[PDB]
């Protein structure tokens, strides 16, 4: 797909932080390297649900005046194409297919077989978790549900399981056509005490590692590479300066485009001429 | 003359705050006694400038 590296991440890091935030123990955890005094002043300032101070995420160049106390800038940065596909071909494909996606979902029974039920129509199954079937099971897929013999597995017929699948928008042929790129965001945690910003930074590093092990960038974005930059004042003529620490978040990533093939060929048909010369 | 053409302010006196952490030497951002600034203020004091 085209992709956005920016809202990704932006979409990923607010709800990340939200939970760490809600989370004493956690942070707790993340800042058992700090002095007691600040981990102590962080910890009763920021976190836990009675928190009275709040951190903020947005993108640079807002018309509005920002959380200074804390505030994580995001700010798209440069790019460049890396490795190509001969003849851009990235991929093939028969049928079109939509994201990867992961749901929970139960085991039912109906007419003597087992289904789970997914919200939207399965493009390819990859994983029914914790489930190896056996030719004997008939493993079959249909729409949005898959279906699973009953006879053997009467004991399962309320287990509980997670799917991964991936969507199909339709059945049509086409070459995924494109190339890989190589892009940075930058990300700086913004405050007026210096304390402040080497906190947002430590907690900014264990979101980064946590994030590693996502499907948004096992699947896409891969090979997150991170650099730091120094702690310094980013404005200096208000009442009082503002400090951050910048961080520039590489990613490698697939740009490509659907292009269906229309051309179809069911039947060769075989005739003989005569050349009487 | 200052009286006349001055208006009234309120003057509250600048001093560091004791809650400054004594290795990093920032203050700490939860002080009740000053709001994440190292600076405390002593009781207000009417004055005209
Ligand atoms: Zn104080």
């Amino acid at each position: 797909a085209i992709t956005s590296v920016d809202s990704y991440l932006l979409s990923e890091i607010k709800p990340r932080l939200n939970t760490v935030l809600e989370n004493c123990y956690i942070i707790d955890e993340v800042l058992k390297d700090f002095d007691y005094q600040t981990r102590e002043s962080f910890k009763e300032a920021f976190c836990g649900k009675n928190a009275q101070h709040e951190v903020t995420v947005g993108f640079n160049f807002p018309k509005f005046k920002n959380n200074y106390e804390a505030h994580y800038l995001i700010q798209l940065g440069q790019g460049q194409e890396t490795k190509n596909s001969l003849g851009s071909i990235q991929s093939s494909y028969f049928e079109a297919t939509g994201d990867t996606l992961v749901e929970s979902s139960t085991a039912i029974r109906e007419d003597d077989k087992l289904v789970f039920t997914v919200s939207k129509p399965i493009g390819e199954l990859i994983k029914v978790e914790d489930i190896e079937f056996a030719k004997y099971d008939n493993l079959q897929v249909e729409g949005n549900k898959v279906s699973f013999k009953y006879q053997t597995n009467e004991d399962y017929e309320n287990y509980n399981a997670n799917i991964i699948f991936t969507e199909k928008k339709n059945d049509s042929k086409g070459l995924v056509k494109g190339f890989t790129v190589e892009e940075q965001v930058t990300v700086v945690g913004l405050s007026f005490n210096v304390d402040v910003a080497r906190c947002l930074d430590a907690v900014l590093k264990m979101i980064l590692i946590s994030m590693r092990d996502s499907i948004e960038e096992q699947q896409t974005f891969q090979l997150q590479n991170l650099s730091f930059g120094d702690i310094a004042p980013i404005i200096e003529d208000g009442d009082s300066m503002i400090f951050g620490r910048p961080t520039i978040i590489k990613y490698t990533s697939s740009l490509d485009l659907d292009y269906t093939i229309t051309q179809d060929i069911n039947k060769l048909t075989f005739k003989e001429r005569k050349d009487w010369k | 003359f200052i009286n006349d053409r001055g208006i009234k302010v309120l003057w509250e006196e600048a001093y560091f705050c004791p809650c400054l952490n004594p290795d990093t030497g920032h203050p700490r951002v939860d002080c009740p006694r000053c709001h994440g600034k190292g600076i405390a203020y002593l009781p207000p004091k009417e004055t005209i400038m």
